Order: C-alpha cells, then structure tokens, then sequence
C-alpha cells in the first residue's frame, strides 16, 4: 500500500509571531525537531521514498500546530484463511503506533471521524485479482513487555475475483471430465482407444 | 619526497572528476575491507586517482543471426557536469589492458578483441567528450547445438522412421507422426526461453520452422497415402497439353508414396541443412 | 541487394552500415524489395525441390520426373522474372534515394550502376528458361 | 464438531471472570470477541482480541472490562469489574475473521451457547 | 582568477538559508523541467511497472546566488547541491528509484551570473503502469510518469516544461524489444489534495505491442495443430485407435499450450 | 551484540528507525530494536517431509570478552515471548529453548545466548501434492492385469502412461 | 564464505602507559586510526555485517601492537572447468592484499604457519553438494601497471557429490534404456505396442 501518512500535533516551543501565519517550511527541518516515531506493527519492509528529495512536508502554524506528512510504501502482513479459496475473502490490517512512547506519553487520534479519516484515491487500485470492497477504521490497545501502547488500525476488506482461477483449473478440469465421459459412446471392442482415453484423462487430471 | 602515496581518505578532500558511465544500468564501487580507491600526488602537481568498479552496461543485441551472432558491446563514459570547454578526456598509449582472459565468466561468448574511440556528444546542457570502449564478442554455438539443433534433427529422423513402418499399422504411424509434432512444438517453445521477446525470426526459429514443416509433411503424406489406398479404395507435331503436361497415366501410383518418401525426405533435409549452414557460416 | 544494404558514412571513409535482413521485414526499405525477395526465394525453393526430385529417378518414370522438373523449372524462371521485374520499383524509396541521388526513380537508375548480382540474375533467368525447355523436350524424348 | 465452552458465575451482588475455551479448531489466527444480549435488545459488542495481542473495547464498557487471550490453551477470558445493575444480560463468546466487521455479529461464524449474568442490588 | 572565483562563491554560500525557498514571502518560484530518456529497460506485465533511466534537469532562478564579475557558468562540484536549495520534486507512481553513483553521484549543478540555477540528476525509476490486457497481445498501453511537488503548493512553486513539446528528448532513439513507442505526450496541470493544490506534470507514452513474437510462438503452432486435427476425417473410421489418438493428442496438446503460455 | 548465523538482516526504518531508548533514574538503560533477520538453519532432509528441524538464533558479543560483558536472559525461561502466537503454514513449533554459555575463539572467550525452535513439518500438503497421485497411479497400473493378454496395445499404453506419470510427478517434485 | 578476518600490526605512535595492559576499545576508533586497505582480488560484492553495531573490534596493546578484526561475508570467484561434471573437483581460490600500498610500503604475512592460519569451524559447513577436502595457503607477488603488490592466496579444494545426479539424471536414463530394450521380447506383430515403446522412450530421453 502506498500512502501519504499525515500527522499533526501541538508544540508550545514552536509558537511564533510573524508576517505570515503558516510556514510551509523545508523538509530539512523535520530532523531538527521532535517528531512522532510512528511505526507499523505488521509492516515487513516499508520504504520512505526520497526521490528526488525525502518526500516529507512540514508546516508550522503560528499557534504551534505542526503538520507533518510523508510518502510511504508499506508492505504488511495480511494473514489469510484459504479454506474457501478461490471463493474466499480477506480483511488485511494496517496498524500503526508509537514505538517508544506509551499511552501516558503519546496518544493517537484521528484527524476527523474514523470513516472519513482514511481515503482511497478513485484510480488508486493496483489489484489484479482482488476487489477492495471497503475499509473499516478503529483503534485499540496492546500490552507489550515494555508497556501499554495505543495502536490505530485500519482493515481493508478484499474479495478475490474468480475468473482467473476458473480459466486456470475449473474449465480444463470440466473439459477433461467430459473428455473421459466421451469414452462410453465408443464400441466396447475399441479397447486401445478407450484405454487411451482413460489413461490420458488420468494423466491430464494428475498434471 | 618525490611522491605522496595516499589512500581513500583524501579522495573526498581534493577535487575529483565527476566521470560517469553513460550506458550503465547498474554500477557500484567496492567497499570491503575499505573503499577500493587509491590516490597519488607528485611534487609537480600530477594527481593519479584509481578505483575498482563493477558495471552492468547495456548492450543492444541484434539477434538476427543467433546462435551465430557477433556483437560489439560498448562501454561509454564522460564527465556528467563539465562540458568539453571545461574537461577533456584522452586515452593513454596503453589505454585498455586485458588480463588472463581464461578466468572470465564469459560462457556463451568468446572475446575477439577490443577498440577505443573518442567523440563529442551534443546535449541540452552542453557538449561533452565521450570516451567509448567496444568489446567484440562472438557467440559459441556448442551449447545451443546440444540444446536444440541435435534434438530437432533426431526428431526429424524419428518422423522419417514412420516411412519404413507397414502402411497397415495405422495407429502406430499416426501416433509416431503426432508425437513427433508434439516434441517439435515443445522444442520450439523451449528454444526461445533464453532469448528476449523479439518480434523477428532468428536462425534457430527458422530451423525449427523448417523442421516442423518436414514433420507435418511426413504426417500429411502418410495421411494421403492411407486415404487413397484404403479409405478411398511443340515442333514435334503434338498438342500443347500433350507436349507439356502428363494427362496419359497420371492418382494411381500412390502405393509407392512410402518408397518415394524414404529417399525424398532425407535428400530434402540434407539440401536444406547444406544451404542453411553454408549461408549462415560462409556467405553470411 | 534484395533486402540487405550497406550505405557509407560520408567522411573520406569506408563506414558501410549493413542493415537489412529478410528474416525482419521491417528493415527492408520497400514493399517492392519484399516482393522481389519473396519471388526469388520461391524460385530457390522450386529449384531445390528439383535437386530433391532427382532422387525420384530411381523408382518413378523418367519421363514423368523430367516433366515434373521441366514444369517446376519453368515456374522458378517465371518467379525470377517477376522478382527482377518488380525489384526496380523499389528504388523510389527514401533509403535508395538517399543512397543514389534525386535522379533515381522507378525504373530509373540515375547514377548508381548495376553490379554483378543483377546481370547474374538475368543470366540465371534465361538459363532457367533454356534448361526448362531442355527438360520438357527430354521428358518427351524418353518415350521416343 | 467446533464448539466453544463458556464458563463463569451466574449471580453476583462486584467483580467476575468469564472464560471461553475453544475446541476442534485452533483460533490462534482468528479474532476472538465477546457480545452481550439483554432482554429485549440486540447484540452489543463488548471487546475483542486479535492475533497480535491487540485489544479493542466498546465505548459503553471501555475502561471497565479487560479481555485477554491464552493461545496455549486456546481460550479468551473477560474480566468484568465495576458492575452496575443494568449490565445483567447473557454474554456470548465468538471467534472468527473480521470481514465487514470486528464490531458486527454477522462477521463471526462461531458462537457459544451463552452464559447468563445477573447483578442484584 | 581562481582566488577571485573562490571568494565569490564563498560570499555566495555565506549566510545562505537552505530552509527558505528563493522567495519565501514572494510570488511562486517557477521551475522548468526537461528530461532526456536514456532507455526503457523492462516493461513488465506481471509487475505492472516499467523501468526508465533518464537525465532529469530542473531550471530555476535564485537571486541569492546571483554573482558578478565572472563571465562564466560556475559548474561547481555536485557536493554543493547539499548546501544549496533545490526543488523537492518526486514521481508519484514510483516504486523503486535511485541516483546513479559511479564514479560519483551523477548530479550536475550550474550557476549563472544572473542567479539562475541548473540542477541535473541521472535517475533510474521503476514506475507503476497498470495495463488493460483485454486485447492482449493486440493492445496499446498508456504508461505515464507523474512528476509533482511534495512540500510546496502552487502558492510556492510553479512547474513548466522547458521548451514546450521539445522538453522531452530521446524518445525517438528508444528501442524496446517488446513494444514500439507510437507517441509521447506532455501535460501540465494542478492536483488538489486535502493539504492544498500542487503543480503536476505528466509524461505519457503510448506503446504498441509487437505481434511477431506471439505469431511465432502461439498462433502458428495452434493453427497447425488445429489443421492437423482434421486428418482424422480422411483416416478410415474403422481404424478407431488412430483417430482417437489424434484427437486426444491434439486436445491435450492445446491445453498444455495454453497453460504453458499464460503462466507468465 | 551480533548474530553469528545471520545471512542478511536490517533494522526497520519507517517512519523512523524502530528503536527505543529509555533511561531510568537508577542509571538503568533499556535499548529496544525492531529487527528482521534471515538466519541460516542447516536442515537435515533425510526424513523429508516427515522430518523435525532445529533452527537456532545465535546472539553473541563481538568485541568484548567475558571479562568485559556478561550476557543473560532477562526473566529466565519467560524471556522469549510470542512464540505461541506463530502459526506457520507448513511447520508447527513443537517447543522453543533458551541456552546461555561461553564460546571460545582464538581472540578469547565470549558470552553466548542461543534461542532454538524445534519445528515439525505438516504432511497435509505433501499428501495432497505428491503421495496421493502416486498411490492412485499405482492402482491405475494394476488395471492391465484384468485386460486380456492378446490386447497388447491397451496394456502397453497403460504401463507406459503410468511410468510417464510417475516420472513427471518426480520431476515436478524435484524442481522445487 | 563467512569469515572473521583479523589483522595485526605494530604502530609506535599509539604506545601508551596505563593501569591496563590492553585496551579493548570500541569499534568506532578504527575510523579515527589508520588501518590497512586490504581488499579481495577475486571478490564480488562482499558484505560487512552491521548488526547491532559494526561487527568489528580493535585492541591496542601497551607495546603498540594493534589487533583489528572484522566480520565479513566474502563472495569470491573461481573459474570452474565443468568438463568432468558431475565427477569434477575444483580448487576455488581466495586472494587478497593491499589496494594502495606496494610491497615497499606494506607487506602481508600469516600469523601462525600458513596451513594453521586458515581455520574452518567444524560445525560451520553450509555446503550442499560439495565436500571440502581441505585448504592450501600461499603468499606471493603480482605485477601491475601501478607497481608490485604482496598477495595472500588460499585455495579451498571441493569435490562434487554425485548422489543427487545419480538419483535424478543417470538412473532415469538407465531405466529408460532398459524400458526401450524391453520391447525386444514382445511379438513382432505387436506393431502399435512396440512403436509406443520406441516413441515414448525417445521422448523421455529427449526430455
Ligand atoms: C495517455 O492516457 C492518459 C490518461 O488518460 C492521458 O492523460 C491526459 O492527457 C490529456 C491530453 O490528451 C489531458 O487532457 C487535457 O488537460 C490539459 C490540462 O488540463 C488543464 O488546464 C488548465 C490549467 O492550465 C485547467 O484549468 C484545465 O481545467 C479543466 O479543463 C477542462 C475544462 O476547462 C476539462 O478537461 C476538465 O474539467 C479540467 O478540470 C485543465 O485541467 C488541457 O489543457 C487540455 O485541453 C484541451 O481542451 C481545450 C478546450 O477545453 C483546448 O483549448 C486545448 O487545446 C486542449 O485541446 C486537455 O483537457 C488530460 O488532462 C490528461 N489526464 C491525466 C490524468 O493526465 C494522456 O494524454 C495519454 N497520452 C497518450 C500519448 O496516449
Ligand atoms: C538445537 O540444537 C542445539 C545444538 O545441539 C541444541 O543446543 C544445545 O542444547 C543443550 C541443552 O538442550 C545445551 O546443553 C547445556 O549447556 C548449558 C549451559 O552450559 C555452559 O555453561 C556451563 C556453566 O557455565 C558450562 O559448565 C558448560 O560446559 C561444558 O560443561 C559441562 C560441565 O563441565 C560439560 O558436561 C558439557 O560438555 C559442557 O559442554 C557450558 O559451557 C548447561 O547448563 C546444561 O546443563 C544441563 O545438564 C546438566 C547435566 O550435566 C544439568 O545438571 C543442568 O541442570 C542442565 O539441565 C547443558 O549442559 C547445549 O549447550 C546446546 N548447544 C549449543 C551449541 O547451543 C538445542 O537444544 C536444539 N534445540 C532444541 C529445541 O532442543
Ligand atoms: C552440391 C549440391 C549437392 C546436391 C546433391 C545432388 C544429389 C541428389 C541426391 C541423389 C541423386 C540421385 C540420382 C540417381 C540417378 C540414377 C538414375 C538411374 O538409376 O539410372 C537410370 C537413368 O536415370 C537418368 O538418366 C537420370 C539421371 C540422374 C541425374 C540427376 C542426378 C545428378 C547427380 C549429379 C551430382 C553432381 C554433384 C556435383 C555438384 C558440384 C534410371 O533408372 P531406371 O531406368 O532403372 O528407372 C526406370 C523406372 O522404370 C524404374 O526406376
Ligand atoms: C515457429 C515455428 C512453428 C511454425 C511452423 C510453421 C512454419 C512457418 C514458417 C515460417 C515462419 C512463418 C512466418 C511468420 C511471420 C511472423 C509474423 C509477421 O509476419 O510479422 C511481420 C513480419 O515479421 C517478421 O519480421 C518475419 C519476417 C520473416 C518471415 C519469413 C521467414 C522465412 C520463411 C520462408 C519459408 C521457407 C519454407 C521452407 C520449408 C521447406 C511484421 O509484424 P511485426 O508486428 O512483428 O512488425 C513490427 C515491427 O516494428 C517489428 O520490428
Ligand atoms: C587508443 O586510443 C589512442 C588515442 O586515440 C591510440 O593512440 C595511438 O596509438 C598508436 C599506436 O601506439 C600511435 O602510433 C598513435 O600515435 C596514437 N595516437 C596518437 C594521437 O598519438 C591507441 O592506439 C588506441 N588503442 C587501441 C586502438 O587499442
Ligand atoms: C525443402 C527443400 C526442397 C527446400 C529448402 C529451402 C531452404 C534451403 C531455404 C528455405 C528458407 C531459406 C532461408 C530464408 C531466409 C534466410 C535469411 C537470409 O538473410 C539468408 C538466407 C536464409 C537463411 C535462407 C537460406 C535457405 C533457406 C533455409
Ligand atoms: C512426397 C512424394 C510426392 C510424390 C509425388 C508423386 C511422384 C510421381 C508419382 C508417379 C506418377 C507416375 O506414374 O509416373
Ligand atoms: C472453452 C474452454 C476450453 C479450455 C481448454 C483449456
Ligand atoms: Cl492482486
Ligand atoms: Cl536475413
Ligand atoms: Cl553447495
């Protein structure tokens, strides 16, 4: 999943009075100040794109309400129950939270209500054999060995499309079964031909 | 001290040319144990800077004559930022040195030789002196001969074996012909696995096509023989047709189709092999 | 030639750039060149067909085999005539025009000169015709 | 046969613990949740635990109830504290993958027989 | 003089605020972009992406870097790009990209007397190009590269194609083994997000898929097998084994051909 | 610290380096890292797929000998957690084990911790993939006994097809 | 090959007097001090491990003898003559030496005797289809356009294991040959049967 991940927080140390309200400041300033160390709980190998420059933006409002967004490609674990495959469905999670700070230090909230706090672009679908039916947004708690933590979770609901695996296995298998059943209409004395049907159909089904 | 023989520490401290390889798809230096770089500074102001590089350079291959193809793969480099008015590259007398060329990874190709060239390339930023080194590589056809040419010829001979079978062995000869077609199709699809998906005929594709035509012709003429044998059963003073054509007896003599084929098909395959190989080796 | 061409570079030099392959019809400059190459190939297929059909002399009737190649040699000569007649149409293509000059055109050499392969093709045509006629009369002569 | 055995007390004047042990199917990769059914009301989601030890709680019972999962013996436990009289209801234990859900009863395929709980004033 | 050039560049870099764009409170900074496409390497159908090597060059004007007394373009060493401000350009549909780093980082920086800055990079990018394979292999593909500014809205930065339709060059010299580039197009517009409106450039290619490889591998063998299957009609019906073997062999042959074909 | 049997490994770097630094008033330091590592596990496959493998992670100090640094497992056998939650698709973790010892090198002795898992493979996939075709082809092969001796083509086709199917099962196994 | 690569050298500038006879200092000091620029001549993208810290150690003795060890995953070339395959044996080299310093500046040597200076751990054998018969160690000189360099070479002798190929290629070939030869026992009138033997055996041998 490719995301613009936006965070915002108050920082009383970074209030100012100046000619302009919000400083659309360079992304270099992100390293000079404290920022949340948000990490993805189920992420495997995520990429923070930095072509041509680190794809982050930081803005400081006059009151001190910092906004800070970054461009990421996160690949995360989506455990699957393949009992009903290819006619199954999945709810892939996307869960993130502070790595170092517990509940008593940093707490995560949604910018708007959870339904509209996560938005998917209309053309943003690189899914070949899946249909993204929708998303459900929630928050929860995790009690790690270091302490308590707040984990913000989204669940993307996906339904597998059946046409590919139909053409892959079901149609060839059905045609093979009909081909085997064709043997009944031959004469009983055509032993080599009927044996050829039987063995060839067995081999095809084995493959 | 007539020369300072330094290490990679001063490479970042003194000015260094920003030479880059133009046709590189992937390149990187060596950093184990340390950066594989060397610096030497003489008292007259001469700076020699050496480094180890591994380069994956593109080489547009023209595979029309595969597996009998010879390529001239380039390796071009120039200054990225400085045009010809600022930096000019020059080849030394001993430009390119090749070591023991028997410890080389080249399996499918043989190194014939190399040459150097220098040019000036026009670009939007300016004019840059580009230095190119071409390596000539001739393909070795032993592996592909083992892989494709020999099995295809063996399958063609297998198709020929159908001629010597008695014509009453209908399932035997039909199975032989169709299985030869199967194997030739399999070899056809397998021969192109190692190649890119180019949209033109290669020599191997041509050979496989001709062999497939031979096998199909053998099966078709057997089918015609079976159908016509069992299933169906001008100064001399003559006319133009009688002088020219053959409307006197000729069909009737179909039972001798196998006898004709037994010597016709090997002769055709030998002729095709002769013309194909001589055209692709001597005259091409 | 029919499909392959090696024009120069144009700086006191050899620099002949050989591009063209019958296996890749895109590289051929002209549809006329494509047709001429196809017809010459068909003639070659026919004459090699006769180098095969010489084997039929063991079993088949001598008059029949002689007539069979007399007709296929006639057909190969006809194909060669068609190829050599349609090849001139292709010089108006942009590549041949750049090679030779503005004077060059359909059935118009201009400044370029026919080399040994074209006249050799003409000799091949007329020798194919006389050989085919010799074959016709030989086949009729077998019966006597 | 898949079966989910619930256990716990029925009456209280208080704190309580209700356990739910699975059998016939390992639910280590599934989401295990608790629901409530009062007389004359629809099913209400109480809490849920995910494979990653992640806890979700309903707003009505947030900060009071605590959900835990023992993966070794394949069970989910719910610890109820600070009970108030209108919490009397039958409590169901469910396990399943959350599709269109994690809060809706329709997303779960396995359910327990239900354990009654009553609070006396 | 080299010393005079040295003190000039030292004064230029002295007291330079990298955090601020050339006109922080002023009107938006205009940036002209042009690209030289070196090659297209792998147009992958399975990955739905294409790789693209290019020389990507940006052109802008910074009054802070204007100098005088030097009738020359100071093509400084590329390490000064760290000390200078540059646009935060990014490709939206990127998947994996890097700047080539042999012998050094293939990066160009060039100042001019009026303060103009030319900033070039040799960039190889693997960009997503979703494909509609309904007419495959007789299909045409639209593959786009989507240049955008991340941290500057249209109030801060404006983008344009330097040189109009001639901004992108080298498309004519590309040689894709599998496709042919029938047309290339350049578009400039603005894209609105929740964080504001941003400038947007789009370099699109239309690729026509060549059919020769598919005719070699798939159509001719399938057509020939289908033609061969009719020999059973000329074979006598009393010989059941031969006709049965022919039909069953062709059936399994074409099933195997399809399965082997469309696993890639 | 380092991992001796590590092939390739990395510390997660999104949104930042997944690293934890906590200082307590008594001078205690807690240092956490989210690490993904591919570690070598030499697998004995003579009993494959009915096998039982033993894969170990090998934590060791590089530059400090036992005179400088002393490793130990914090919390004893309860140090390693979360193993019970893992459901591999092929394997099942029968048990896990923690060991602490000292390893001797030419430079000197060093502390050593070992975290081992005893994985046991599941046989359902292999039963569906390789075995069940093999038995069913074996029953297929015996149909030739019931065909008359004079009907040579049928029995020959049956035997040759069974041999071919055994060979293609074997090669599609050994390819992977 | 995964190796602990140790160097030892005297550096009189680092002589010190202190309470301790040896300072087992942190690995970061190697950047601050001089160390040899050893590189592998036939290497191919070797990897220096960097978890958790750099896998290096530096030890400074009071006399000034420095010991510097590194952990590496060296990837080295060896030209394999696959003529007697799979009955072939190889002598894969591993050569290394200084990159920037000629013999007049830097010279390498083996700490113990050359045979004893390349030790292989007993349990650590990751080979799948090879037997490591032993190692032969040597030192020598190489000419180049830049000068003369002292190069230390090792050669690991590896014998291929024929069990896999005997199981998977040679033995199916023998069984196919025997299957083809079985055709001589059926009656000569079994034309389709014997044709099936010949055809299928030829196809199997081609495969
Ligand atoms: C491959 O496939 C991709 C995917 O479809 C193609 O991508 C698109 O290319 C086409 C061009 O072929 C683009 O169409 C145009 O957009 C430009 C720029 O748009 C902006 O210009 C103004 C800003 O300067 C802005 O105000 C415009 O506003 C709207 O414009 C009109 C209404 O006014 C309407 O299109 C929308 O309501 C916009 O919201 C606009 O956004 C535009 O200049 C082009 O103009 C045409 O029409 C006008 C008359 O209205 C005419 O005067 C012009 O000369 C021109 O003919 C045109 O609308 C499209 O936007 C691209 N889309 C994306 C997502 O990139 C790609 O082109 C294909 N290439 C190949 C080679 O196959
Ligand atoms: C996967 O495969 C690996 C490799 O085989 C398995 O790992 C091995 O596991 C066993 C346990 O199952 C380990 O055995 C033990 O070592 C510990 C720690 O000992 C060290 O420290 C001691 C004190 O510092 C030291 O004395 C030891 O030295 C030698 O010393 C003893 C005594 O002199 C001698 O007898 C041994 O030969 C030692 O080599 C050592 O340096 C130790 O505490 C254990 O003792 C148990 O047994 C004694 C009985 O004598 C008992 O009294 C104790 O209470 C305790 O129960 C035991 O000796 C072994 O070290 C591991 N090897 C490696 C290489 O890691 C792993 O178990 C497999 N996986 C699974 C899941 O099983
Ligand atoms: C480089 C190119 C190489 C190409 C290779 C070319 C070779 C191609 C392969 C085989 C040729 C076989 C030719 C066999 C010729 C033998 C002909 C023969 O058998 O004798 C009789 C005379 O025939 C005849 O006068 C016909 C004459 C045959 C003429 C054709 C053979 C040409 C051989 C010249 C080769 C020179 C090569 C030198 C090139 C530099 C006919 O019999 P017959 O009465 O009983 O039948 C009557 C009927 O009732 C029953 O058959
Ligand atoms: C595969 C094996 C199994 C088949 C068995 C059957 C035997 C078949 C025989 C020959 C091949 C058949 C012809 C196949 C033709 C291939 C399909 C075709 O015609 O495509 C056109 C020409 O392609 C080309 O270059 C190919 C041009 C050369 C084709 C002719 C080859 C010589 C065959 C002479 C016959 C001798 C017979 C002798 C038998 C005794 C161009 O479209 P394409 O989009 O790509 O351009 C886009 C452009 O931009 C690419 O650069
Ligand atoms: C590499 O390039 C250089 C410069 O172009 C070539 O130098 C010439 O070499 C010959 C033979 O040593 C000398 O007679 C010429 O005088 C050299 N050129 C000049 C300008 O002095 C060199 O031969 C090239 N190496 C090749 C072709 O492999
Ligand atoms: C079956 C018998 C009778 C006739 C056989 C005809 C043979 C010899 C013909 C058919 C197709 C021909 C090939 C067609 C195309 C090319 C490409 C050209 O650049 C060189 C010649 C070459 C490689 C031809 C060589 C001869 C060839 C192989
Ligand atoms: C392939 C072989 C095709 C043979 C074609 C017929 C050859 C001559 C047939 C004999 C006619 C006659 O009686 O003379
Ligand atoms: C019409 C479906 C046929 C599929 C054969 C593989
Ligand atoms: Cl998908
Ligand atoms: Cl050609
Ligand atoms: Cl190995």
């Amino acid at each position: 999943i490719d995301v613009f991940f936006r965070q915002s927080w108050k920082d009383e140390r970074l209030k100012f009075k100046g000619p302009m309200t919000v400083l659309r400041l360079n992304n270099l300033m992100a390293s000079k100040i404290w920022t949340p160390d948000t990490f993805f709980h189920n992420g495997k190998k995520s990429v923070a794109h930095n072509m041509t420059m680190p794809n982050k933006l930081l803005r400081i409002t006059e009151d001190g309400t910092l906004l800070y967004t970054m461009r990421l490609t996160v690949r995360a674990e989506c455990p699957m129950h393949l009992e009903d495959f290819p006619m199954d469905a999945h709810a892939c999670p996307l869960k993130f939270g502070s790595y170092a700070y517990t509940r008593a230090e940093v707490v995560y909230e949604w910018t708007r209500e959870p339904a509209r706090s996560v938005v998917v672009a209309e053309d943003g679908s690189r899914l070949n054999q899946y249909d993204l039916l929708g998303q459900t947004v929630d928050s929860g708690i995790v009690q790690s060995s270091t302490g308590e933590y707040v984990v913000m979770t989204t669940h993307f609901h996906l339904k597998r499309k059946i046409g590919y695996f139909v053409i892959q296995t079901y149609l060839p298998c059905i045609m093979t079964v009909i081909l085997s059943q064709v043997s009944f209409w031959l004469n009983r004395e055509s032993v080599p031909a009927r044996t050829v049907f039987g063995v060839t159909t067995v081999l095809t089904m084995t493959t | 001290i007539k020369v300072l023989r330094l290490n990679s520490n001063m490479v970042g401290k003194i000015w260094i040319p920003d030479t880059f390889f133009r046709n590189s798809k992937k390149a990187d230096a060596h950093w184990i144990t340390t950066p594989n770089r060397m610096l030497r500074i003489w008292n007259d102001g001469r700076v020699l800077y050496t480094l180890r590089l591994t380069i994956d350079a593109e080489c547009q291959l023209q595979l029309h004559n595969f597996p009998m193809d010879e390529h001239s793969c380039p390796l071009e480099f120039s200054s990225y930022g400085y045009p010809r008015e600022e930096i000019v590259y020059q080849w030394k007398r001993s430009s390119v040195e090749v070591g023991d060329t028997r410890s080389w990874r080249l399996y499918q190709f043989s190194f014939v030789g190399l040459r150097n060239t220098t040019e000036v390339v026009k670009t939007t930023s300016g004019d840059y002196v580009v230095m190119s080194v071409y390596f000539d590589l001739s393909r070795r056809m032993g592996y592909f001969t083992i892989q494709t040419y020999i099995p295809c010829t063996l399958i063609v001979v297998l198709s020929w074996v159908s001629f010597w079978i008695n014509k009453d062995a209908v399932p035997a000869r039909t199975s032989l012909g169709i299985t030869t077609v199967l194997t030739m199709t399999t070899l056809s699809t397998i021969a192109r696995k190692s190649l890119p998906k180019v949209s033109y005929v290669t020599a191997m594709d041509l050979f496989v096509s001709v062999c497939f035509i031979f096998v199909f012709s053998a099966l078709v003429e057997y089918g015609t023989l079976h159908y016509f044998v069992s299933n169906r059963k001008c100064l001399d003073g003559k006319d133009c047709a009688s002088f020219f054509c053959c409307f006197e007896d000729c069909h009737i003599r179909i039972a001798k189709m196998d006898s004709y084929a037994r010597i016709f098909f090997p002769t055709a395959f030998c002729l095709f092999n002769l013309v194909y190989w001589v055209s692709y080796l001597y005259l091409g | 030639g029919l499909f392959h061409y090696c024009v120069g570079s144009g700086l006191a030099g050899r620099e002949l750039t050989c591009r063209g392959s019958f296996t890749d019809f895109s590289t051929i400059p002209s549809s006329a060149f494509k047709a001429a190459a196809f017809f010459v190939l068909l003639s070659m297929v026919l004459i090699l067909g006769c180098i095969t059909c010489f084997s039929l002399f063991f079993f088949c009737n001598t008059a029949t085999v002689y007539k069979i190649c007399a007709w296929m040699q006639l057909l190969a000569a006809l194909c060669l005539v068609l190829g050599c007649m349609i090849f001139p149409d292709g010089w108006d293509a942009e590549t041949i025009r750049d090679m030779c000059g503005a004077k060059t055109g359909k059935y118009s050499l201009g400044d370029c000169s026919v080399r040994w392969a074209y006249i050799l093709a003409i000799i091949g045509i007329l020798n194919a015709l006389i050989l085919s006629f010799l074959a016709f009369v030989l086949g009729n002569r077998q019966t006597d | 046969q898949v079966q989910l055995q619930e256990s716990g007390g029925g009456l209280v004047q208080g704190s309580l613990r209700v356990s739910c042990a699975a059998s016939g199917r390992t639910f280590t990769t599934y989401i295990m949740a608790w629901f409530r059914q009062a007389p004359g009301k629809e099913r209400e989601f109480l809490a849920a635990m995910d494979q990653g030890r992640i806890q979700y709680y309903g707003d009505s019972v947030r900060g009071r109830f605590t959900i835990s999962r023992d993966y070794a013996k394949n069970s989910v436990d719910l610890q109820l504290d600070g009970l108030r009289p209108e919490d009397t209801a039958v409590y169901y234990c469910a396990a399943g993958a959350g599709f269109w859900g994690l809060r809706t009863a329709s997303s779960y395929h396995y359910w327990g027989q239900g354990t009654q709980v009553t609070v006396s004033s | 003089n080299m010393s005079f050039v040295k003190e000039t560049v030292d004064k230029l870099l002295k007291g330079y605020d990298i955090r601020l764009r050339p006109d922080f409170g002023g009107p938006p900074v205009c940036v002209g972009m042009n690209i030289d496409i070196a090659s297209i390497d792998m147009v992958s159908e399975v990955n739905m992406d294409y790789t693209l090597t290019m020389y990507f060059q940006q052109y802008w004007r910074d009054k802070r870097l204007a100098y005088s007394g030097i009738p020359l373009n100071l093509t400084l060493d590329n390490r000064v790009a760290d000390q200078l401000w540059v646009p935060d350009t990014y490709f939206l549909n990127d998947k994996k990209s890097f700047v080539h780093g042999v012998t050094v980082k293939n990066r160009m920086i060039r100042l001019h007397p009026d303060g103009t800055v030319l900033y070039g990079l040799r960039i190889t990018t693997t960009a997503a190009c979703m494909m509609d394979l309904r007419r495959y292999p007789l299909d045409e593909q639209n593959c786009t590269l989507e240049i955008e500014s991340y941290g500057y809205t249209t109030d801060d930065i404006e983008f344009y194609w330097r040189g109009g339709d001639k901004a992108v060059t080298g498309v004519e010299r590309i040689e894709l083994p599998q496709f042919s580039i029938v047309e290339h197009r350049l578009v400039s517009r603005n894209v609105v997000f929740a964080t504001g409106a941003y400038p947007r450039l789009s370099l699109s290619f239309r690729l026509k898929r060549n059919i020769g490889y598919f005719i070699l591998q798939t159509y001719m063998p399938s057509i020939l097998i289908t033609i061969l299957s009719w020999v059973s009609f000329w074979i006598n019906y009393d010989a059941s084994a031969a006709r049965v073997a022919l039909g069953i062999t062709t059936v399994l042959t074409m099933t195997t051909i399809n399965t082997h074909l469309r696993e890639t």
